[PDB]
Formats: C-alpha cells, structure tokens, sequence
RNA sequence: GCGAAACAGUACCGUGAGGGAAAGGUGAAAAGAACCCAGAGAUGGGAGUGAAAUAGAUUCUGAAACCAUAUGCCUACAACGUGUCAGAGCACAUUAAUGUGUGAUGGCGUGCGUUUUGAAGUAUGAGCCGGCGAGUUAUGAUAGCAAGCGUUAGUUAACCA
RNA sequence: UUCUCGCAGUCAGACAGUGGGGGAUAAGCUUCAUUGUCAAGAGGGGAAGAGCCCAGAUCAUUAAAUAAGGUCCCCAAAAUA
RNA sequence: UUGUGGUAGACGAGCGUUGUAUUGGAGUUGAAGUCAAAGCGUGAGCAUUGGUGGAUCCAAUACAAGUGAGAAUGCCGGCA
C-alpha cells in the first residue's frame, strides 16, 4: 500500500510535535559534586553514602 | 455643509476641504475647475440638477492607479492572452461651494 | 474611482430585547427573529461584524402551528450510526421539548457561514416565562 | 560576541542531531555540558565535546565572562551526503544514502544579542534606500 | 547527427514489461550523448549573387557620393615617391592633412611599392590597385586619396 | 553558432514567482505550480471585478431599505418617489450614505412625500 | 565539442564477440595556514602571511528544488483546487507611493497540457528544481513582394587571374 | 455569398424544438430534412447541468435604466383588491 | 461612423537571445553573472539602488542562426 499523494512538507513536521526528547532527571551526588541522573550512583562509585564500586 | 456632486460619471457627497479621486480631466495642476452638475448641495434640492450651482475645486494632481494586469485563459484550449491596464484619476479637493 | 462606502468594524454595541411568543406562530416568528439577530434592520449592516441585538424567547410551548402539521409533519434527527433516524412529530415537539423546536426552525434560517454558529448562541429560547436573564435588562416589544 | 564552533561532515543524521540540540539550546551553559552529558544519544557524545570546544574558546579568544554565558542558537545543518548500492530480492539494487550533518553552535555573552541582528538587519535596508535616494539627484 | 556519434544500435530497454520511457537509442537527440538533430553542417554555400549590370550601377553611385564629400583629395605619383620606406614621412602626411582618425584609403593605378611598404604597419589604412576596390571597401573610406590617373580608366568604366 | 540562453528562463520564471507570494505552502516555490495559480487567481480578479459592483449596489439597496422600513414605506415605494415625483437623479449609494449623516436623509423622505 | 581537456577505450558489465561512463579553475606567488586554547584526533576557534582567509586546500563565481534558526502578524468549533473581491485589528516605514507584511470575518470559487461529441474528472502525462531536447540544409518548381536591366531584350555556368 | 490567384484546416459530431423511417409513437438509441445552441462561447435564470430561456465579454468605475426569471429568511427586491 | 469573444487555421506588426561588421562609449573610483527591493511599459520584456563578485561589456542600424520550454511513463545531475 502506498501513498497516493505526497505528504507535504506540513503534514510531516505535525507528526514530529510528539517526537521531542525530555530532559532527564537530574540529582546532585553528596560525597562530591556532580550531576548524576537521579536514582542511580554517580561515577564517583558512592551511592548516597554508601560506597557500590571503583574511582570512576 | 456638505454637497452632492456629479464629476464625471460618479455621485460625490462632499463637504468642504476633502480630496476625492475622480476620472481624468484634461486640467493642469493647480488650476481652478468648477463642476457644473450639481444635486443637493445644502437642504436645497434641484430635481434634475441644481441650476445656477457649482462647487469649485483645485486640481491637486494627476496619477495612475494601480496596476491591474488582467489575463483570461481558455482551459486546455491554447488560449494564454495577457494584458495590462493603468486606469488614470485626478486627484482634488475642494476650496469653498457657489451658493 | 470613488469614495469609498463606510463599514462599521468592531464599533458594535447590542442590546438585549424580549417577546412573549404566546399565541406566534413559528415560522412567522422565526424570520423576525433571524432578522433581529443578523442586525438586517440596523441602518449600517456591515456584513461581515455581527451587528445584531441579543433576543430572549419566552413561553416557547405555547406557540401554535397551523393547519393539520400536529400530525403529519415531522422533524428528523440522524446520528451517524445506522437505523439512527429519530422522528418526531408536531404535537410530541409542542410538548416534550419545545425551546428546541424554534432554536432549531431559527438557526436553518442563518446563512453556511462562519458567524451563523456564532449568530444563533445570541437566541436565548425559555420555554416558560420566569427565566434568570433580568439582570441584563432586555427592552419589550411585541411579535419580533 | 558570538564565539562558535563547528564540527563538518559528522556521521550522524541532520535528524537525529536536531533532536538534543532542540535540548540544549536556549538554557545556560553550566546545565548544558551536564544535561547533554547524562543523555543517552549518539547525537550526545558528539555535541558534548563541540560545547566543550566552544565555551573554550569563547573563554581563551574573545575574553567573554564565563558565567553570563548561554547558547544562543543550535543547529544541524545537511552535511554532504554518500550514496551506496544495497542488494536486494532478484538484483534490484537500492541505493542506500549515508547522511551527515555540520554542527554549529554559538554562545552569546549578552542576554539580549538578538536585536543587534535585526540592526543589522535594519542598516542593510537604510543603506539601500539611501543611496537610492542619493540617486535620484539625476536632474 | 543521430548517426555519426559513435554509438549504440542497441536498444537500452525491451519496448514493454520494464515502466520506464520507449528510448530506442542511447544515442538520440534528446539524450545527453548527444546526436544532434540538426546542427550546422559543412556545406552551406553561403554565396549570393548580384546582377553585373546592379553591380556597375552600385559601384557608380558609391562612386558618385563618396567623390563629392570634401575629402577625395586627388593625389600624384610624386608623393608616393619622396615617401621612405619609413612610415614616419607618411604619418607626418596624414596628420599635416588632417586625417588621423579617419581611415583613409589610397587608390593607385600602377601599385607604387614605397607606398605600401608604409601603411601596412599602420592598421587604418590600406592602399588597393583601382581593380580591386569594392563597394563596402569604399563607402568604408571615409576619406580616400585617388590618383590623377584613374580617373582616365574610371571613365571608361562607368 | 550555439546559443545556451538560461538567462532569460530564469527571469521569466522568476516573474511568475514573484507575482503568486503570500501563496500557501509550495505554490510560492515550484513555479509550475506558480503559474497555475497565477492564472487562476487573475481569473478570480476578472470575475470579481464585475461581481463586486454586482453586490455593492445589493448591500446600497439593503442599507437603504433598512432606513426607509423606520420610517413607514419600503424602498419598492421610494423608487416611485424619485422618479415619477419631484424627478431626481440622486444615486442609489449616496441616498444611502446620507442615513450615516442622517437628519438630512429625512428631508429627503419627506420630500417625496408631495 | 572526438566516446576521451585528467594515466579513456581506462574503471566497470559480460565466459565471449562486444557494450562502455563521470568529473577541470586557490592565489599573481604557498607566503599550504609555525604558535596558543578545547579535544584522543581529524578538526574548530584566535594568531600569522596576504589586497581579501565569506580566497584555507570542501579550494573561480555559487541560483533553484531542499533542510534548519529568527524579528513582525495570524492559527487549537473548524468543511478548506487553498486564491480572489471586500475588511477589521496588529507591527513597521518605502525604487513616496490614494504605501508595506500578516489577514479574525462576509461574498465567490470543482487545477495545467493532451485527446475527445463532451473531461474537475472514478481517462490518461508530469514527485520537485536546474540544464539538454523537436520544421533545418543542398539542388531544382510555382506563387507573392522588392530591386537591377529592357524591346532583336535579360543572363551567365564550368573554368582562368 | 459572383470570378481568378496563394495558403490551409475539416470528413469520430452532440443535444433541444419540429416532420417522418428503423425501433415496441422504448431508449441520453440509431438514420435523415429543417431551426437553433454547443463545439470553437464567458454572464443571469435554471439549486447544481456544454447543448433549454435570455444574451453575444475591448479594459477600468464602490454610476443609471432593463431582458428572461423573481420579490417571508437563506437571497437583492411588493403592496393592495 | 462601424466595430474589437474565439480552438483548428490564413495574414500583419513586434520583444528577446548568440555572434560578425562598421559607428559612439562605460569599466579595479569595480565589468558581466547572482540574490534582494515598497519601480516603468498594451505584451513579449525593460530600467534604478545596495550586498556579493573580481574582468569584460552596453546602446543605435544591418547581417547570420545549434535562437526562445511546463508536459514526450523524455535524457543527465541533485533533492524531497
Ligand atoms: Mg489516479
Ligand atoms: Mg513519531
Ligand atoms: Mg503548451
Ligand atoms: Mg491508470
Ligand atoms: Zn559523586
């Protein structure tokens, strides 16, 4: 099945409204500075103060 | 006040010092003309025309209008004529009227 | 050339009116009221500003239609399902619902435009004659 | 005050770019490098380092103050394409277009920097009229 | 033309069954090899035709006009001599006399050889043996020397 | 001799593009669709020019009908009154301008009435 | 224009005969962009040479289709071959002009070529832009117009200088 | 609209009124004679219609009188008996 | 005064392009080409100013043609 007429140049860039990103959340490790996405552990190894791994 | 004034082929209410555009009138900038025709011109009413009345204007210039370019096109049947047209109109306003 | 024709644009002020549609009947009161609603009786009916007054139709159950209609003429409903055609007849509209009937036999009367939808909310229709539309203090007159 | 940066034939798409750069444009500068870092795009790693590479240069250069920083206006403008025969079912041979896309950034130091662009604007226009006006002293 | 590009006689596509054009020939006029349609060819003759008699009436009344407009100076065999090979003597004449920026052209009769020794270096002007002026070669002159002799032979010419 | 000649193609077609702006969506870039709705819209200019004093003198007759139906007679009546009594030539606009100034429309009303 | 301005009958297709392309230009001269910052690096941004680096090796000019950014105006109850004639409000200010951009809202409005008795067409062609592309030529015939020459007229061909 | 000379194009027509054939006084059927129109022709009426009625567009005007058709609203225009 | 709708189709007058010829003339104090602009023409079409660009070009009269593109399931390149 195939188009009969083309999509213009409006009707595609409608389609695309829902395509933008989201801005990730984002938290500040404690222990250093740094902006870890919330929920997870930073490269600092440290999660909360807790420490789960190596240096970086 | 006002007045109602036939110039050209047109009716023109008009009061004193208003500019109206009317169709040429072979008349150089500046001068003087006084239309002739006349109806209404102050709770007077001249059935056919109001006799011995004018309203006297000064010519204020000459220009062409807008361009209207005007083509007709017979469909799918090879038909493209074109043409162009600059209709001419005096512009002028009025000084005082007769009585 | 000449001088332009004068057209009102947003220099629109309406006021409210009343009738008592009692003993009318409908047609003849729907065209007034199309008429009042359009503003095609004001001195400068600018085509295109909604020019019209506000209208406000009371004790709509009480209008009366001539001849033999009670009985024999019918008014359609059509959902867009299939065997959705409500039928409804003169008599059961002059009882069950009445303010419907004139809105109804009003807006036909409107030209397929854009104002049309915009024209026929300003027909306030109450089918008995208390209603809550006396803070606007609407004028009187009679078979409009 | 503009200071940009720009990377040219990247290979990533002209539409998958504009997808963090609509992200990181119009905010500040210190919840941008941060914010495009913890994405997780292909688009991502290829725009921190340009960001990197502007705010430096913006700092070394022209001596702007840092801080006042913000990234004016992002986009990913159509690099030059590569074109490639693809098999198929019974030899019918597609063509396969690789794309790519040149990467600019700006990062404006004063928070208005847009009106001066329509000055400009306007001084291009003012100086056409005026030495058509210039002209018409042909009598 | 179509033919003589090296070319393919054979057909590019089968006539049907494949949906692109007809297209017979790789080399058509419409497609970038290029077969010319139809082009300029070597043979054009290029030649018209005047009538002897046209032709004697033509000269005459060249001749007429162009002997009667202030500027046909008659000239002698004597300063065709008394001329070096050096063409400074005859740029010296030409602007004595007036006639620098036109270009004037020398009739000779006998093609006195220290004349067009000079003047071939200069690019106005051009010395003709009276059988070999034409109709544009002459109401080009703008100004022009003939010498006493000719006139004889002019004559006779009509 | 060879003549190429893509100057000329080019002015022409931007001509027809520059006429059809304000145009929606491609109809302002491709040109085959420029000239299209070039011509259509100077079709549309031809037609209007006539229908637009076609319906200026309708909405006169409604601007005036609407004055004289407040003041006991229909404009149907006040043709009559022109013509036949008390003949004037006063214009079918103007009469109907007069009511935006009005308190000299009604000596006109009344005029007739004789 | 030779298929071919360059390492072209090359690369490439075909078992084989055979078929068979595309693309050139820095600047006057490399003075081919040492050095610094970011970066792993290409590269980029300053510096430097230079008349110009919007001439930077992507290298004369650099349209259009096309993809992104932005001032100004409109649009989330609206039936739309998408424009036109009227017309408000808004924002600016010109090849000085009854001016410019947008255009809530009214009236009106079934594309272009082709072929057909007749197509908006449920008949067909074109995805869009740019370029290329189709009544010429030789030698004779008749007709019209103009010119030279003329009442024992007019006129040269080949060839020769 | 007769005569001579150069130059073509055309030879698939359609519908409405009228008089008939074939047809079944069936066909938007077919074949003819005739009057128009369309083709090759827009505007108004017809709600919308190539072929009906009125008419026959040089272009502009935000001028006036009309033809067919029509006057409660949509949709401009009327009342009395 | 009579007219001026129009396909096929007959006839007339014309614009533009490329080059040659003679005649005038502009050009690094910025030529053509290219975009932009709120101009002028009855039409084909034609100027004016500014940015870019970095060397040829414009008008008048004749002459000669590879002379004028929206369609060929057109060819080539690019792009959706
Ligand atoms: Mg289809
Ligand atoms: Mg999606
Ligand atoms: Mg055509
Ligand atoms: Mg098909
Ligand atoms: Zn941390």
């Amino acid at each position: 099945a195939v188009q009969q007429r083309r999509s213009s140049k409006h009707r595609r860039d409608k389609r695309r409204s829902h395509d933008a990103l989201t801005a990730q959340a984002l938290s500040v490790c404690q222990k250093c500075g740094k902006k870890k996405l919330f929920h997870r552990v930073c490269s600092c190894g440290m999660y909360g103060d807790l420490r789960v791994k190596k240096a970086y | 006040m006002h007045a109602i004034v036939v110039c050209g082929s047109k009716q023109y209410l008009v009061h004193e010092n208003d500019t109206f555009f009317v169709e040429k009138l072979e008349a150089p900038v500046g001068k003087e003309i006084q239309l002739d025709k006349v109806l209404m011109l102050d709770e007077k009413i001249g059935a056919p025309y109001l006799e011995k009345a004018r309203v006297v204007c000064v010519v204020e210039k000459h220009g062409l209008q807008r361009k209207v370019n005007v083509i007709k096109h017979i469909s799918q049947k090879h038909h493209l004529k074109k043409y162009g047209h600059r209709q001419p109109y005096t512009k002028l306003k009025v000084v005082r009227f007769v009585h | 050339k000449t001088s332009m024709l004068t057209k009102e644009q947003a220099n629109k002020r309406r006021q409210w009116y009343i009738v008592d549609a009692a003993g009318l009947v409908l047609g003849k009161l729907a065209v007034k009221a199309a008429d009042l609603i359009r503003g095609k009786n004001k001195v400068d009916f600018t085509p295109n500003q909604d020019c019209g007054d506000y209208l406000i139709i009371i004790n709509s159950d009480q209008v009366v239609l001539t001849g033999n209609k009670k009985e024999n003429e019918f008014w359609y409903h059509h959902s867009q399902y299939i065997g959705g055609i409500k039928k409804v007849s003169g008599r059961d509209m002059l009882k069950k619902q009445s303010d419907k009937l004139v809105y109804n036999a009003v807006k036909g009367m409107l030209p397929d435009n854009r104002l049309s939808r915009r024209w026929i909310t300003k027909v306030h229709v109450f089918k008995g004659d208390k209603h809550n539309m006396e803070a606007q203090k609407p004028t009187t007159l009679n078979w409009s | 005050m503009i200071a940009f940066a720009k990377q040219f034939r990247v290979r990533i798409s002209p539409q998958k770019a504009r997808l963090v750069c609509q992200l990181i444009v119009g905010k500040k500068t210190a919840d941008a490098q941060n914010i495009l870092s913890n994405t997780p795009k292909k688009a991502a790693t290829l725009i921190a380092k340009l960001l990197n590479s502007a705010i430096a240069n913006a700092t070394n250069n022209h001596g702007m103050n840092g801080d006042a920083l913000y990234v004016f206006e992002c986009v990913a403008n159509q690099g030059p394409s590569m074109k490639r025969t693809i098999p198929r079912a019974k030899g019918s041979s597609n063509m396969i277009t690789k794309r790519s896309s040149n990467l600019v950034v700006k990062l404006s130091d004063n928070p208005n920097e847009r009106q001066e662009l329509i000055k400009q604007q306007k001084a291009l226009v003012k100086k056409r009229v005026e030495g058509q006006q210039k002209a018409k002293m042909a009598r | 033309t179509k033919g003589e590009v090296r070319g393919g006689g054979k057909k590019p596509y089968k006539q049907k069954h494949t949906g692109k054009a007809r297209q017979g020939s790789t080399r058509n006029p419409h497609f970038v090899g290029g077969g010319i349609v139809f082009g300029p060819k070597p043979n054009r003759n290029y030649s018209l035709k005047l009538n002897k008699k046209a032709h004697t009436a033509a000269l005459h009344t060249v001749w007429s006009e162009k002997l009667a407009s202030d500027n046909t100076h008659l000239v002698d065999q004597n300063l065709f001599n008394k001329t070096e090979g050096k063409t400074k003597v005859m740029m010296q004449f030409l602007k004595s006399a007036k006639l620098l920026d036109k270009n004037v052209l020398f009739v000779v009769n006998t093609l006195n050889t220290n004349l067009e020794q000079s003047t071939s270096n200069i690019k106005n002007v051009q010395v003709k043996h009276l059988d070999k002026v034409s109709v544009r070669d002459l109401m080009l002159a703008n100004a022009l020397l003939v010498e006493k002799e000719v006139l004889k032979a002019l004559e006779g010419k009509f | 001799m060879r003549i190429k000649g893509g100057k000329q193609t080019r002015v022409r077609r931007k001509k027809w593009l520059k006429q059809a702006s304000g145009s929606f969506g491609t109809r302002h870039a491709s040109y085959k669709v420029a000239k299209q709705t070039v011509i259509q819209a100077a079709k549309y200019a031809y037609r209007d020019r006539r229908n637009k004093k076609r319906d200026f003198r309708s909405l006169w007759i409604l601007r005036l009908n609407a004055a004289l139906r407040e003041q006991g007679m229909t404009y149907s009546v006040f043709i009559n009154l022109l013509k036949k009594h008390n003949i004037e030539i006063n214009r079918k606009v103007l009469s109907e301008l007069a009511i935006k100034e009005p308190s000299k429309f009604n000596l006109i009303v009344q005029k007739v009435k004789s």
